[PDB]
């Protein structure tokens, strides 16, 4: 497997030892926060340094694109006509005690989110397609009287019946149903209230991984040691510690090898690791897209609805292609980004395989001769002694509203306002600078929205169910250059119908709803990016493959 | 689902 120029794993020609610790960081200049439980932790770097523990206890194995599989902790099967998944855990899963891991486990993950006496901020909207659960949510029921136990609570099946199927119950992260257990016998006589902060959720928990928390210092670390009771293999390795380095300490501590593998390293710093001896660079593409919008309207927050009513040449499709046609992403990607992005072709990355394909034509490739051409049939006319094109005696002449971010983020939005030169289109910074992130979201979340720009730039870090009706459906509020159009509705709506809970249907909706936006050009498709780990020639069996669902019990070193 | 990033 590649991902760009990089390679998703390190293939260590020599064979790993018994035993051994691994160092492991993640980068970030703010403390962890440890919350074993998933339904009650707000944190993604704890989140992610949870990962040798089980990952707040996930259940669900899946493949490369995020799709469920057979084999992990637990299994889910969906069945259409009883409206239900259905959760068998594995014989053998235990916590880390040794006790049982039961239904009554998985039931409580829903309490822990659900019951707000536990103080969870993850109840959404989807929970509520679950029969029974928005009632107890609400009080007005003391059970879900959608979860049963077809072989009682202490059995190791779970059914949970929804109002209606939806398509994405195949993807991981989908959100209508939930993938962790929490250790109820463990935690069932701590009043809800006082669960989050009790040291049985945070420095002394049960968990079902690999690995178990040996100890947990505050906003630092993770000392994991194997967890006698896991299901699986034992692990090769003796120990693993995990934990917070500053961005401003990451470079040093690989150069000094305080740590064996650094996660979540930023695009910029990489040049003073791709050189670094000793390790080996691995790549992968991330669950992101960037993109260029359109400002065409307003939101109607009172009838949740964008009206694509504003006064501007983006208007005409026309001019939208031409403006996309006109950068020079590639070349952009090229001088500046160190190879961690990558031109998009469409507005969902080609991680999802299954919902994706290279045969869809964006703006990755300029073609000023096409913009200049598409501008022309519109009548928008190039004048002799400006070099700007015209209609009506109007320059057609935009305002950019580009952001702060990007180590070359100036640079980046010079060059693209050259080539909106070349095709006669006059194009300015929101005044005259970079507007900073803040002030960006502001201006782009405030409804109703505001009418003094024309282009800006948006990015997004995107679920595993990567169904885009939050992002770019007329109810939206993200859809922030606020296009409205009956054939991407439809686009939109098929992809999330039951048609799609066909895996074939759902490709091909996917595949036009992002050939309909290409062509309509309301956005365009920018970036897709890697992320890269330093990894410590030492160790044996990395990857950063989605698909790999044990590496925490194969990874090992070749050497102490 | 998708988030500011």
């Amino acid at each position: 497997l590649k991902a760009g120029n990089f390679d998703v794993a390190y293939q260590n020609p020599d064979k790993a030892i018994k035993g051994g610790n691994l160092k492991v960081a993640y980068q970030s200049d703010s403390p962890m926060k440890a919350q074993w439980l998933s339904g009650l932790s707000n944190d993604a770097t704890f989140a992610t340094m949870s990962g040798p523990g089980g990952g707040q206890d996930g259940l669900f194995f899946t493949d490369s694109g995020f799709k469920f599989i057979k084999g992990g902790a637990a299994d889910v099967a969906l069945d259409k006509e009883s409206k239900t998944a259905t959760i068998t855990l594995r014989k053998d899963l235990k916590w880390s005690d040794g006790s049982e891991v039961t239904a009554k486990d998985y039931e409580f993950t829903y309490e822990t989110i659900a019951n707000p006496a536990y103080g969870s901020d993850r109840w959404t909207d989807s929970l509520a397609n679950i029969v029974g659960l928005s009632d107890y949510h609400t009080g007005k029921a003391k059970t879900i009287s959608g979860i049963t136990f077809p072989d009682g609570e202490n059995g190791k099946v779970i059914k949970v019946q929804f109002k209606e199927m939806k398509p994405g119950m195949t993807q991981s992260g989908n959100g209508y149903f939930l993938e962790t257990v929490a250790p109820y016998q463990y935690l069932k006589d701590v009043a809800p209230k006082d669960l989050a902060s009790s040291p049985k959720t945070t420095t002394k928990p049960l968990v079902t991984g690999p690995f178990k928390p040996e100890n947990v210092v505050a906003g630092e670390s993770i000392k994991y040691v194997p967890n006698p009771y896991y299901w699986g293999e034992k692990p090769k390795l003796n120990s693993i510690t995990y934990e917070v380095v500053s961005t401003a300490k990451s470079v040093a501590a690989l150069s000094s090898s305080k740590y064996d593998i650094i996660n979540g390293m930023v695009s910029s710093q990489y040049k003073q690791v791709k050189n670094l001896k000793g390790y080996k660079v691995l790549g992968q593409q991330a669950m992101y897209i960037s993109l260029m919008y359109y400002n065409l309207g307003h939101y109607d927050a009172k009838n949740s609805i964008n009206v694509q009513d504003r006064k501007t040449p983006l208007q005409d499709q026309n001019v939208r292609q031409a403006i996309g046609y006109a950068r020079n992403v590639a070349e952009v990607d090229n001088k500046f980004s160190n190879g961690l992005s990558t031109p998009a072709n469409s507005l969902i990355p080609p991680i999802f395989k299954q919902f994706t394909s290279s045969s869809v034509k964006g703006y990755e490739k300029q073609d000023l001769d096409k913009a200049n051409k598409l501008l022309d049939e519109d009548g928008w006319k190039l004048n002799k002694s400006t070099g700007y094109r015209e209609k009506d005696g109007k320059e057609l002449s935009l305002v950019y509203a580009a952001r702060v971010g990007d180590a070359n983020a100036e640079t980046i939005a010079q060059n693209y306002i050259q080539q909106w030169k070349k095709i006669g289109v006059k194009v300015s910074l929101y005044n005259g600078k970079l507007m900073e992130f803040n002030s960006w979201v502001d201006h782009m979340t405030t409804p109703p929205g505001a009418n003094d720009w024309d282009i800006t730039d948006g990015s997004w870090s995107l679920a595993s169910e990567p169904s885009q009706q939050d992002l770019f459906s007329a109810a939206a509020p993200y859809n922030f250059g606020h296009f409205n159009d009956s054939e991407i509705t439809k686009d939109l709506n098929d992809i999330d119908s039951a048609k799609s809970e066909n895996p074939t249907y759902r490709k091909a909706a996917f595949v036009k709803y992002q050939e309909d936006m290409n062509k309509k050009a309301y956005v365009i498709p920018t970036n897709f990016m890697l992320n890269y780990t330093p990894v410590n020639k030492r160790v044996v069996g990395m990857t950063l493959d989605y698909g790999a669902m044990n590496t925490w019990s194969e990874i090992g070193v070749s050497s102490a | 689902a998708h988030a500011k990033a």
